């Protein structure tokens, strides 16, 4: 159901962390990591999108590694 | 012009396709404050009464996610524990008032713990 | 390496559930293929005339992909070049027949060149 | 589209393909980064399903990598989970 689609964003989520660069980051990434594997190996849809909240906050925490707002204009602009 | 940026803007362009796809509440609320500029700067936890601090930008935002003690946040029940202003120095909640607001360093960070 | 399996399952399976989703014909064709034991060798290339190589497990299956010198698979068409059985032996396209499936060494290997797409 | 549902399923195949220990085969995964990579940087559907035709060879490729009657039968047995 929707829990699937929880779990393959969760492996899109964590591939963009790795492009970038939080690997250098032992420390956060074993945190990314352990997340990611909690989703993909979840019980049900509560345990899977409260561990996909902590594993995208990782993305939202990092300043510039997004610009939430310029990805968000590509996304308006493009639809 | 590298490649490889544009397969970063391309996979995070899809990202969002299948954030903004899944409709979720608890996601949907993280991401719009992001928007905002209330962004966390540490992994929100799942444990009850363990910290979390966000950026709050500006006195519109703050009002919409905090009442008296309560930070409300990614469908969750946070109690405020400090506040910081912009310079570092603690702010007293009740200081943070409509009346006070300008003549405060924006922006703020809250540190809470989760009541849940 | 207990828990990685259980990780790498669940990633297979999700990834599955994404191309059944999909329900792309030419995906679908070359999922369906595999599961009856009809899997490529090497990677299905794109340019008109490469090289593929693909076993073809039973005579049901060949007759369900071949036709003369014609190889279809992943929405393509494919001009076979070169049919071996599991002893390496090159099989002549006349020896493929309904009579003569069971003298044949099954699987097959095929060789074939992209072409029509 | 399913323009985006291609591309999202090509960074979960080549994930797949990451945790199946494939880099250590430098040209396979030199090879699969370049088709992940079109796969993503494509601009019609064509040539997303058509470099996921081949991107997906690679695993089918792969002698008892994945057990796809394996992995089918778990599905047919979840059964929506």
């Amino acid at each position: 159901s929707k829990m699937s689609d929880v779990k393959c964003t969760s492996v899109v989520l964590l591939s963009v962390l790795q492009q970038l660069r939080v690997e250098s980051s032992s420390k956060l990434w074993a945190q990314c990591v352990q997340l990611h594997n909690d989703i993909l190996l979840a019980k049900d849809t509560t345990e899977a999108f409260e561990k996909m909240v902590s594993l995208l906050s990782v993305l939202l925490s990092m300043q510039g590694a997004v610009d939430i707002n310029k990805l968000c204009e590509e996304m308006l602009d493009n639809r | 012009e590298d490649k490889r940026a544009k397969v970063t803007s391309a996979m995070q362009t899809m990202l969002f396709t299948m954030l903004r796809k899944l409709d979720n509440d608890a996601l949907n609320n993280i991401i719009n404050n992001a928007r905002d500029g209330c962004v966390p700067l540490n992994i929100i936890p799942l444990t009850t009464a363990a910290k979390l601090m966000v950026v709050i930008p500006d006195y519109n935002t703050y009002k919409n996610t905090c009442d008296g003690t309560t930070f409300t946040y990614a469908s969750a029940l946070w109690e405020i524990q400090q506040v910081v202003d912009a310079d570092s120095k603690i702010v007293q909640l009740s200081e943070i008032s409509m009346d006070n607001s300008p003549n405060l360093a924006w922006p703020l960070i809250v540190t809470a713990l989760r009541a849940n």
